[PDB]
RNA sequence: GCGGAUUUAGCUCAGUUGGGAGAGCGCCAGACUGAAGAUCUGGAGGUCCUGUGUUCGAUCCACAGAAUUCGCACCA
RNA sequence: CGAAUGCCGGCAUGAGUAACGAUAAAGAGGGUGAGAAUCCCUCUCGCCGUAAGCCCAAGGGUUCCUACGCAAUGGUCGUCAGCGUAGGGUUAGGCGGGACCUAAGGUGAAGCCGAAAGGCGUAGCCGAAGGGCAGCCGGUUAAUAUUCCGGCCCUUCCCGCAGGUGCGAUGGGGGGACGCUCUAGGCUAGGGGGACCGGAGCCAUGGACGAGCCCGGCCAGAAGCGCAGGGUGGGAGGUAGGCAAAUCCGCCUCCCAACAAGCUCUGCGUGGUGGGGAAGCCCGUACGGGUGACAACCCCCCGAAGCCAGGGAGCCAAGAAAAGCCUCUAAGCACAACCUGCGGGAACCCGUACCGCAAACCGACACAGGUGGGCGGGUGCAAGAGCACUCAGGCGCGCGGGAGAACCCUCGCCAAGGAACUCUGCAAGUUGGCCCCGUAACUUCGGGAGAAGGGGUGCUCCCUGGGGUGAUGAGCCCCGGGGAGCCGCAGUGAACAGGCUCUGGCGACUGUUUACCAAAAACACAGCUCUCUGCGAACUCGUAAGAGGAGGUAUAGGGAGCGACGCUUGCCCGGUGCCGGAAGGUCAAGGGGAGGGGUGCAAGCCCCGAACCGAAGCCCCGGUGAACGGCGGCCGUAACUAUAACGGUCCUAAGGUAGCGAAAUUCCUUGUCGGGUAAGUUCCGACCUGCACGAAAAGCGUAACGACCGGAGCGCUGUCUCGGCGAGGGACCCGGUGAAAUUGAACUGGCCGUGAAGAUGCGGCCUACCCGUGGCAGGACGAAAAGACCCCGUGGAGCUUUACUGCAGC
RNA sequence: CGAGCUAGCCCUGGCCAGGGUGAAGCUGGGGUGAGACCCAGUGGAGGCCCGAACCGGUGGGGGAUGCAAACCCCUCGGAUG
RNA sequence: GUGGUUCGUGGAGCCAUGGGGGAAUCUGGGCGGACCACCGCCUAAGGCUAAGUACUCCGGGUGACCGAUAGCGCACCAGU
RNA sequence: GAGCCGGUAGCGGGCGUGGAUCCCUGGAUGUCCGAAUGGGGGAACCCGGCCGGCGGGAACGCCGGUCACCGCGCUUUUGCGCGGGGGGAACCUGGGGAACUGAAACAUCUCAGUACCCAGAGGAGAGGAAAGAGAAAUCGACUCCCUGAGUAGCGGCGAGCG
């Protein structure tokens, strides 16, 4: 329903158990409500796997326990991450849905190497952060839009095209 | 859609002639049966009631 | 035949109106314009 | 009917002092083969469109006139 | 001042011809009046009735009643009015707005950016028939009413005292909150039959006095209360402690963790009232009833598309922000704080009248336009706001008489033929409901099927089955069932209700869109392709600020040609945009020195200043097409006859590839063969010398689908062989009413000729009396409009590229 | 100076009488390991079918100093998106 | 790199500034239109300053100005 | 100086030479909106604290008054006590600041620093005692008239501007 929720854990040590499958309608992301120590929760970042069976977190330390996060600092080379934090803590900095994410495909000095999901490769800085594993988008592609225009259903822009209009009309057209 | 509307003023004169053929003629009337007054040939009146029968009033 | 004149109190009053007119530059402006310029009353007054 | 360009040895093509002309392909003789073909040997061959004209002389320069192919062509 | 299709204003024209604003009709009797088709009562009758209903609101806003009255408005009248004058008429602690809550959105001290006016904008405010919230039914005037009366049920706030308890913020928590589609349980609406109760009267007529006609037999209520669901769970502790502060609630654990108890709507009810129609003696017995019997007040029926209820289920595209309730500071009660009782007291600001699927609302008019919600009475129909007739309530359209001609309108009829008319079966007929029997090529196997093709039905009697009906036993309902039979041309009797077929083109398809022409092969699209972007993204508005993007983060957002799917997309980057190169040339400002120069007594003091360095660029080297874009010519040969199997070439970037071809890209053309037909320049099939198809602006095909467009056949019928006849509407005559453009003016013939060259009025001649109405179109180059097709003015405005010049942004 | 034109976009309510068809689902029955997968029953999705309020405005017909500056008539499409 | 000025980039100055350099306080420093020498002129880079010219809502006068289709469009329950 | 309850003439009733109606100036009231300013807001209407009388509160309780926006200094203190603004027909100056049209086109240009929009001061602002003028070793505020000049001159040296 027309709302967002979380995107950056930064009070660590707090056990974060994978609450549950609240596969989510707002950014190609299924998510689970996460249940923290104190009762304090968070509809948190999809990251495929870490089953209903509440069970992880992340933090200063480590526990490359798939899913979970920490700085790229505390980060194993050869690891798939998302929660893609570019600058020193700007929430996640990438891979939303974005199955394939970024790979600690080598890291150097206060700079770490990201094979950049989206399709290229380059680095972030120090203690910066990310959580790895999977996203959770189930192929989250295809699906039919048969007899009608799923689009229009989209509520999402039947902002319909044009470009050949009998006109004078719009911005580079 | 006025296909044809008079083309000329109409001639005062003639115009009037047109009107001309037109004549008033007061109703033929005849004097009463006995209610003695003048009447609409053939009928009882707010004078009469007769004819041969007392149908009418006043 | 939905003309255009259907008067919607709420609205008419609303979309125009003293206050409104004051609200802006233009508004106020032509407002005094008339004021002096010819007498009359004013919008909402109507 | 208007325009642009073209008509050279059998065929496709080249030249702007114009000064006195081939390019490759076809064609006859010589080989090489038992033979023919592809292939080395030689060669033979032209109103440079019709007629004119300027010209010392110009098919390469001009003017008509044939066929070439191309463009063209609307308005109610 | 004729004189500027002149401005202003009068004033005549057609013309007493045209029109009365929906073919839902009227007629009679009496009443009142100066006078009434046009007002009032009244009796015949017609039209609604899903509305021509009553209602909520929107809008208008005294239009309403009552006594007066009619000059104009009222397209005739008019003693009638939604006309005029005057009087009078709308009251609420609990209806509704506020006195509360917030999203959008606006405002907005602070904060942010402008040349100035400004921008943007936190929080707080504004901002709703979205939230919230304390009663209803009878009565009662000319008028108002959930507000006046009365009966019955409440609400908040205040003083007091009584009983009570850590009361005490709003900060916290939970919390009020939600989609869509569907459907269990149960309940008033509402509707139905009762011969069951009450009453006022009938029968006339052949007949029946009898389960006969006819009117009704509820509506409202503290709580107590059993049908009935509706919303939760309980305690301890831990509370690495949060929800910035501590008990809350959140999170872990051990124990009651039920059909448990808890807390918010329906029946009963019933307190008890009201009503209650038919009355009804004074009394109008009549503009009838305002006002007294007395009502009967019972049963079974059927049952909601939203009533409980924030159901329950399934689904994706996955469903708003602040009262009340508990937790608590500050705090202050804490013998005086909150909760709770009872008694006394207190309770405002604006709103109603009538219209109001409309002469009172928008259309400039009492204009058959539109304009949001509420069941929408019944009978028949398979169901149903569809249909025909009606109930309650509404209306007779505001001009009426009168003939019945053409000719227009609307509408019915046909024999025989039965598209041949025509561009076109345009139209209009055929057909049209439910059940059975049957169902083709093709297929993306769903579907093309309602395909097509038949037969069905009407009421009677006879026996048989079943689902709601508390067992089931007047009581209802879906249903056969099969059998026998009856009568008409006819047995969905009338009313509402498909002609099909075959075939081709394009586009898939449902869509949308050119308001007053054009719904199309156009755009939209599900889908595919190159693609720009790493976020403070790329682009779009913006003067900065900023918002947008996106609280989006490359399965993402933006550019984009095609626009299911199926098959497949080929040859050329020599020019071009672009992607990249950046060594080399080049070149702005710049830096940088030789020099020259004026004046200088001289130091000095001012330019010019260039070798050399120096930016993007462009040159040049490459890549580059689901980027612009382009993808040859003629000579020869087997071809007894023709491109061609092969071959000669000349120029370019390579010089059409696979499907397809006279298509809607083929003018020569009705190209030639084929079929279809008595003949066919349209089709549809082949050939293919494709004037000038070609894969991506797709190409060949493609089932389904189309108010698309073309091409066939059976059905049907006045479309058509001409039709003819008829019915209801104007026309025509009557009376009332009583415009309009164009117009110099006019008592205006045919001729043959003539003139500027298509003449009523010039010439010669020939008919020719004066006036009119119903008509028929030919001329008066008729009207309408100072041509929109044209050309002209070194006229205007939109768009285009390697047009000029510039500005923006890069 | 104007979105009470109208097209759009935001917020927030209302609305679609009848009726047809009959997928995913699950229930059970089906020769094999289980299963495919069938069948039947239930089931009630679709910018799905038929049809009115509602919405629309091709096709013919009337009107043309009109009821009217777009209307009336026959007819026609959508009709839980 | 612009403005004013009569100066339209010009032989083209004075003042005013946008952007970078960034002086001298009386032998200081601009000035007299490129510039150079000498002369002549002024003393900036702060402020106030009635009166002499403009204007008409309003009051007065006066008009070879008007007479209701002319005057302001409005001479009187008119910017309605 | 002797009539008056206005334009309404009318009715019905009244005031004044113990200087009335009215002319003037200087008074109190001065409802509600409009800078609006206490708060909100579709103006002219609906909302809030203290004083206020005590008001009926017949054995029961009010309006009225009043009162506080914000930018402005600063006696700062806890800030008390000043000025602002909102007008205005046309006039002024500054901020910003245009096409037609002329050049018989039209890019320079002219229309103009014109129209307009803006901020603002006034009753008039403008400006206003010199880093001036000019050069006769001469002049001396600023402004406004005439004159200077349509000269000196600007310029697709073309219209014109001047």
């Amino acid at each position: 329903q027309y709302r967002i929720i979380d995107f950056k854990r930064d009070k660590d040590g707090i056990p974060g158990r994978v609450a549950t499958i609240e596969y989510d309608p707002n950014r190609s992301a299924n998510i689970a409500l996460i249940n923290y120590a104190d009762g304090e929760k968070r509809y948190i970042i999809a990251p495929k796997n870490l089953k209903v069976g509440m069970e992880i977190m992340s933090g200063p330390d480590a526990d490359i326990k798939i899913g979970n996060a920490l700085p790229l600092e505390n980060i194993p080379v050869g690891t798939l991450v998302h929660n893609i934090e570019l600058k020193p803590g700007r929430g996640g900095q990438l891979v939303r849905a974005a199955g394939t994410s970024a790979q600690v495909l080598g890291k150097e000095g206060k700079y770490v190497i990201v094979r950049l999901a989206s399709g290229e490769v380059r680095m972030i800085l120090g203690k910066c952060r990310a959580t790895v594993g999977e996203v959770g988008n189930g192929g989250r592609t295809d699906k039919p839009f048969v007899k009608a225009g799923n689009k229009h259903h989209k509520m999402k822009a039947p902002n319909v095209r044009g470009v050949a209009m009998n006109a004078v009309d719009h911005p580079f057209g | 859609a006025k296909h044809p509307v008079p083309k000329k003023k109409t001639s005062k004169s003639k115009r009037d002639m047109r009107r001309s053929h037109h004549a008033l003629t007061a109703p033929n009337l005849t004097e009463c049966p006995q209610c003695h007054g003048k009447k609409l040939s053939h009928h009882i009146c707010p004078n009469c009631g007769y004819y041969d029968g007392r149908q009418v009033l006043a | 035949m939905k003309r255009t004149y259907q008067p919607n109190n709420r609205k008419r009053a609303k979309t125009h109106g003293f206050r409104a007119r004051m609200k802006t530059k233009s508004g106020r402006n032509i407002l005094a314009r008339r004021r002096a310029k010819g007498r009359h009353q004013l919008t909402v007054s109507d």
